[PDB]
RNA sequence: GAGUGAUUUGUCUGGUUUAUUCCGAUAACGAGCGAGACUCUAGCCUCUAAAUAGUUGGCGAAUCUUCGGGUUCGUUAACUUCUUAGAGGGAUAAGCGGUGUUUAGCCGCACGAGAUUGAGCGAUAACAGGUCUGUGAUGCCCUUAGAUGUCCGGGGCUGCACGCGUGCUACACUGGUGGAGUCAGCGGGUCCUAUGCCGAAAGGUAUCGGUAAACCGUUGAAAUUCUUCCAUGUCCGGGAUAGGGUAUUGUAAUUAUUGCCCUUAAACGAGGAAUGCCUAGUAAGUGUGAGUCAUCAGCUCACGUUGAUUACGUCCCUGCCCUUUGUA
RNA sequence: UUUUUUUUUU
């Protein structure tokens, strides 16, 4: 009766499972510089997890399940406080290359479509199918 | 605070002296009466006048 | 190079390539301090009345 | 996720080889602290005492050519155009008379 | 179609609860009540159910839509809307005796479950950093 | 009506206040039996309204001090939750009862005022207010620049205070005030 | 060493102290056959019905003028 | 078609008077009239220092101008518009007609 | 005096962890660190091993605090 | 009325009130300004309306499903609960108990959304207070072309042994670092910029839409929540100072405009004598918008989010108001 | 408990 959509499960578990699925599928081509870059100006160090790309793409797909968006919107979604040293913190957007490439890979796996109005990306016909399957797998 | 100014007190005295019959011991009745018997430029002022009129009625009943 | 008041004569050596002319004609004079005056410090603002 | 003590010597040799030849191991030129050297033009990462040696050479170069930045450097003042009226005071209070 | 619509408020957060005849569902913005952040403030959402009894909720479908404010304010608005929706349902389709009982339990536990807290931010006044505080005064 | 348990774990109806003077100033049971110590209520509109605030909520309120931690009531509630778990796991009895005993023992019963000082008695409300203030102050100091976490420090302070041992910060300060006041009699 | 005496506040005489911080009250001993009623100075907010715990009960406060 | 009547003013009373007059005209001509839709008011705030110099306590003057906007939707292809729009008019209110 | 606190388990301390610590009523990284003079990170790493082996029970597993008890 | 007069009385013994607010007494009677009333604002609730706001359905479609349901778009009716903004009601010391001079009123209770929400305005008489550098406001004085007018080119207003004021960032596990997950409001725009593509970033590039409840924008803010590593070490706290490279604004960036990348990594271990602000959605923490703005916010003016400890007093310090009194 | 001063003219 329950646990038939992504909205009925824990979002942390949902992203973990989606990342696991993306890694297992073996169809996601990670950027060469994955182990070489920060994920935005506000960050000080590179990601601790070497597989951060899969988690980031999983989070992108999970949020696309909730609302359509674009690269600019996701830059704010993953942006945050930047510490300017001896000056007060301010909001800073995240990097855009990682977001773009992750969404392009999600398109390659036929999980994301272009908005029919041509103003962003939307979770695709197969994307909803797969994400609901992962959610109902989480079940419990 | 809750001390009524001379504006309210004088208006209440004139109203009681001129419309004693219509003034009962009920605040809503006094308010409705004032609405038509006087032109008051503010609802808070009208309510203050009506309340003091009722308070004066309560004493009038006891004595002069 | 004009420094605002006078033309500082300067030979151009090969080691000055890639810099501005103004970097070689200082516009001010280095400060040598001078035994602070009356206004400095809060103690030394009082003038006797008589 | 390992303590440096649990590493052997050839691990450090590998790391040091990478550090001295970052360009060989696909470390982009924008990752290095000395790119397009003013004298040699080579792009590399200064390490150990090389950093201090290069700092000395840079200051000496500017001072010798009498660049404003070098003059300020060897005068001991701030060189990035900060206000020096109120901050940076590391001296002794001087009284009046 | 047996349906009522109530609302709860707190600070700026406002929640609108639509409670119809159903099989015992409660969904906030499409998510279950057990996965609403912050985690620690989940017993606050469960409190109406705990006090009244899940048996008096299992006959309705309450869909809540909340917006404005912050996390804590939205939690409080949601719980208030839930309580008011149940009371309104029992008032419009169940006996006044049961409605009175429901109001009695809710008011005995917490008054804010039914009556909105009227506190709102006070405007800042010049000469100080906030509503009441003033900038430091130097007397010399 | 179901029994209300703090955090859904600790029973309130089994808590008793030894001090008759503080029975009506330490709200624990009956109307004060609340599931969470986070209730966004107005306890300062009138003079003695704060006396109706649940004691656990007062603890959480007083733990969010030193502006670094100002306004973080969720973190403070989590801290009290973990401290209560440590209390139960270490002593064996109801952590709410432990807190009540600590509050009973931590409040001074005689103080000094500037009327050189003059010894005066302490009203029950102030006795409770200082009890909470001293306990939270002791935990905060113990956890600063220390490996022990704030929850662990809070647990130790409550345990020692409840036992009356002169190792808790609050008990030491309480005895200090009474001793000084006894001199100014 | 005087026994801990519990006393209920029968009435509040009024505020006192240099800054008006203390409260002069009248207290009546709880466990006392004669019902000793005296005047005390109290620190902190106190109201009628509050039970104070006097470490020593012999002292009496000077009545307010 | 949908004729849009946009009436904007800085004073509520004249604006509502004109709006009521237009609504009454349309109803009298038995037209399909859509009630007055009230757009959120626009508040323009200028906060300035009162002093013309830099001296004294720092006191600020808070000026604000309010703009109220009313929408009226009409299904009127006949020239009844011309009449209803021409008769009603009042200073301080600016009305505009659009062929949406 | 600085806390000369070890980063990895010496053998004697490792055996102490399996013998004494498992009997403590309250088991937390801070207390075991103060007992065996071990970095708190090591303390909780080893407590994870103890939990995996089943000699301790987790009671609180917050990111800001972990609490274990004797089994 | 009282005094020759300066001047008094009115404008009070007393009680009360935030209040020269009222009751009352009264050689004064009758009035005015100020206070109050008033305007805006915050609640909570009922009539008007909503293809620039939305709901409840109905109807298509596509996912999962424990088969009974959940989620999701794309859309023609009923309705305004939510949204917007007009019109109204609503609270007043009116009801009950106590108290008080049969008053003015005060305390508590009840009813209630609320039993003092915050601002604006704000008298007589003054200050040698600030402003001639806001002004085609201005007297007098000075100057008027080897100018104190005006423009053009450079420099300075930032210059640094030092003293002071307002501040920002911190000194750490109530934490920092990498993830994951989520909630605003005031308001701005011809300039905002969606959205594609490139770039590690900064940013670049083709342009949609919008002069706006229509688009930016469901304004996906921070603090906060959950996880991972770090553990009392000046260290993964702090990020000053400095080197190199690098985008962008602009005629021009040197005396570094600002931002980005790598590197260097200082004092600081809770701060003496002193001293400021503050009573509830307040303090404090936290970010956002606007002003300034070609570029540049650590400033101010506002807005929200998280949200307390203490007191509900006193005249002891600092002052203020009224009366009596003394005064060279 | 202690608590001294305040240039000339205007």
């Amino acid at each position: 009766t329950r646990a038939t959509s992504i909205k009925d499960v824990d979002q942390h578990e949902a992203t973990k499972s989606i990342a696991h699925f993306l890694k297992k599928s073996g169809k996601v081509k990670v950027p060469e510089w994955s182990d070489l870059v920060k994920l935005g100006v506000n960050k000080e160090l590179a990601p601790v997890d070497p597989d951060w790309f899969y988690t980031r793409a999983a989070s992108l797909a999970r949020h696309l399940y909730f609302r359509p968006a674009g690269i600019g919107a996701f830059k704010k979604v993953y942006g945050g406080n930047k510490r300017r040293g001896v000056a007060p913190n301010h909001f800073q957007t995240s990097a855009g290359n990682c977001l773009r490439k992750a969404v392009q890979q999600l398109e390659k796996i036929k999980w994301v479509e272009k908005h029919p109005d041509g103003k962003g990306r939307i979770l695709s016909k197969q994307g909803r199918k797969d994400l609901d399957r992962i959610a109902t797998s989480l079940r419990s | 605070s809750r001390v009524r100014t001379k504006t309210v007190k004088k208006a209440s005295r004139v109203l009681i002296e001129k419309y004693y019959t219509r003034m009962t011991n009920d605040f809503h009745n006094n308010k409705r009466v004032c609405d038509e018997v006087a032109i008051i430029g503010s609802k808070p002022l009208r309510n203050k006048i009506a309340g003091y009129i009722t308070h004066l009625m309560r004493r009038i009943e006891r004595g002069p | 190079i004009y420094n605002g008041k006078v033309f500082n004569q300067t030979e151009i050596k090969p080691e000055m390539i890639g810099f501005y002319l103004g970097e070689f004609a200082i516009s001010y004079k280095p400060v040598k301090h001078g035994r602070p005056g009356i206004g400095a410090t809060h103690s030394s603002r009082f003038i006797p009345l008589k | 996720n390992k303590r440096a003590g649990e590493l052997t010597e050839e691990d450090f040799d590998k790391i040091v080889t990478i550090m001295q030849n970052p360009s060989q191991y696909k470390i982009p030129n924008w990752f290095l602290n000395r790119q397009k050297d003013i004298k040699d033009g080579k792009t590399g990462q200064l390490l150990s005492t090389a950093v201090d040696n290069k700092l000395r050479e840079d200051l000496e170069r500017m001072k010798k050519i009498r660049l404003h930045r070098g003059l300020r450097h060897y005068w001991g003042l701030r060189v990035r155009g900060q206000h020096t009226k109120t901050t940076g005071r590391k001296g002794r209070t001087v009284g009046v008379s | 179609v047996q349906s009522v619509q109530t609302f709860g408020r707190k600070k700026t957060a406002t929640a609108v609860a639509h409670c119809k005849k159903g099989q015992g569902l409660i969904k906030v913005n499409g998510r279950p009540l057990e996965f609403l952040e912050p985690q620690i403030l989940r017993i606050k959402l469960q409190e109406p159910l705990l006090l009244v009894g899940k048996e008096r909720f299992q006959d309705v479908d309450i869909r809540i839509r909340v917006s404005g404010g912050g996390h804590v304010a939205q939690i409080y608005a949601v719980r208030q809307a839930l309580a008011k929706a149940l009371v309104a349902y029992y008032h419009k389709y169940v006996d006044e005796q049961s409605k009175r009982e429901l109001k009695n339990i809710f008011a005995a536990y917490d008054k804010s479950l039914l009556v909105a807290d009227p506190r709102r931010r006070e405007s800042k006044k010049f000469g100080g950093p906030g509503a009441r505080a003033r900038y430091q005064k130097s007397y010399r | 009506a179901p029994e209300v348990a703090l955090f859904g774990k600790w029973s309130l109806q089994s808590v008793n206040v030894s001090d008759i003077s503080l029975v009506d100033y330490i709200p624990v049971k009956e109307k004060s039996a609340k599931y969470l110590p986070h209730s966004a209520g107005r306890f300062q509109v009138r003079r003695f309204r704060k006396a109706a605030c649940p004691i656990v909520e007062r603890l959480a309120n007083s733990l969010m001090m030193h502006g670094r931690n100002n306004g973080k009531k969720l973190m403070t509630v989590r801290i009290v939750k973990h401290a209560f778990e440590i209390i139960y796991l270490l002593t064996g009895e109801n952590p709410v009862q432990v807190l009540v005993n600590a509050v009973i023992n931590s409040g001074p019963r005689e103080d000094s005022t500037r009327i050189r000082r003059q010894a005066v008695d302490v009203a029950p409300l102030r006795r409770v207010n200082q009890a909470i203030w001293l306990l939270c102050t002791g935990a905060r100091e113990a956890a600063f620049r220390n490996v022990k976490t704030i929850a662990e420090c809070l647990a130790d302070e409550l345990i020692n205070a409840a036992k009356g041992s002169s190792n808790s910060y609050a008990i030491k300060k309480k005895d200090e005030l009474e001793r000084v006041a006894k001199s100014n009699r | 060493m005087d026994k801990l005496t519990l006393a209920r506040v029968t009435k509040v005489i009024g505020r006192t102290g240099s800054q008006g911080q203390c409260t002069q009250v009248r207290v009546e001993f709880i466990n006392d056959q004669n019902n000793r009623s005296i005047i005390r100075n109290v620190k902190g907010p106190v109201r009628e019905g509050d039970i104070l715990t006097l470490l020593e009960s012999e002292r009496e406060a000077r009545r307010l003028r | 078609h949908r004729i849009r009547l946009t009436l904007t003013s800085q004073n509520v009373k004249p604006l509502e008077k004109v709006c009521a007059q237009l609504i009454d005209g349309a109803k009298n001509e038995h037209l399909i009239v859509k009630g007055p839709i009230r757009m959120p008011t626009k508040v323009l705030r200028i906060t300035t220092r009162k002093t013309p110099c830099g001296e004294g306590s720092k006191t600020w003057d808070r000026f604000q101008m309010r703009i109220h906007k009313r929408l009226i939707n009409l299904h009127a292809p006949a020239e009844v518009l011309r009449q209803i729009t021409s008769i009603s008019i009042e200073p301080g209110v600016d009305i505009e007609v659009t062929r949406a | 005096d600085k806390l000369n606190n070890m980063v990895l388990f010496d053998q004697a301390t490792y055996d102490k962890l399996y013998k004494e610590v498992i009997t403590y009523k309250l088991i937390t990284p801070s207390v075991v660190s103060e007992r065996l003079k071990v970095r708190a990170s090591l303390a909780k790493a080893g407590l994870k091993e103890l939990q995996a082996k089943g000699l301790v029970k987790c009671v609180v597993h917050h990111h800001g605090q972990v609490v274990y008890t004797r089994a």
